Formats: C-alpha cells, structure tokens, sequence
C-alpha cells in the first residue's frame, strides 16, 4: 500500500521494527489501523478530527 | 494521541441552466378616454321682437 489508494508491486518498503509502532494509513474510502506491525483494523473517516 | 487530518474537496455548485426566452411581436393596449367624437350639422333660426 502506498500513499492515496496507491498499489505498489514492489515491496522495498521495510524498516527497522521498532517498539511503540502505531500507524493510519489511507485505504478505500478511509484508514487502515496498525499497532505494533500488528492488523488493529480498518478505520472510516468520521472518527477523526 | 493527538490526530487530525485534512478536509477533502467539496462540491461546487452547478451554474443554473437558465431561463429560456420566447421571441415575440406585442402590441399594448390602453382603456379609451377619448369620447367618440362624429360631425354633424344644425339647422335653426334665430328669432326677436
Ligand atoms: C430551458 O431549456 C433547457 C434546454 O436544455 C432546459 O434544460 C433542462 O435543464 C434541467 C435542469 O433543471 C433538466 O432537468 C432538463 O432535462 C433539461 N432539459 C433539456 C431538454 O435539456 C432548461 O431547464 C429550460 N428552462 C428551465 C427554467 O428549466
């Protein structure tokens, strides 16, 4: 998943794991939640400010 | 924590189609005030003692 609905095919995207991860990253119509590497869940644009 | 994110694009309004004319020839008419007006002729004789 890249930014903005984007799909990337090559998957150089990696980092170091870090503790503490918390991402929201753009998907369909809304945010997808990850916490920790971790699927947390999907997420629609209302329930942020 | 703290979240926020930013607004989407809005829908403009749609400029109105608008209104649409009838050519025509008009004449205007008025309530008469002019007395019907006719020529006659009179006839007498005048009189004294
Ligand atoms: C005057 O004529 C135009 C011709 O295009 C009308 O266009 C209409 O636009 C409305 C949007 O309100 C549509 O629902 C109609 O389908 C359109 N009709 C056609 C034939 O294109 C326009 O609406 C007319 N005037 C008014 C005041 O509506």
């Amino acid at each position: 998943l890249g930014e903005n609905n984007e799909l990337r095919l090559t998957r150089d995207a990696i980092e170091p794991c870090t503790v503490g991860h918390r991402r929201y990253f753009t998907f369909g119509g809304g945010y997808v939640y990850f916490e920790e590497y971790a699927y947390s869940h999907q997420l629609s644009r209302a329930d942020i400010t | 924590a703290t979240v926020v994110q930013f607004e989407q694009p809005r829908r403009c309004p749609t400029r109105p189609e608008g209104q649409n004319y009838t050519e025509g020839i008009a004449v205007v008419f008025k309530e008469n005030i002019a007395p019907y007006k006719f020529k006659a002729t009179m006839y007498y004789k005048d009189v004294t003692v």
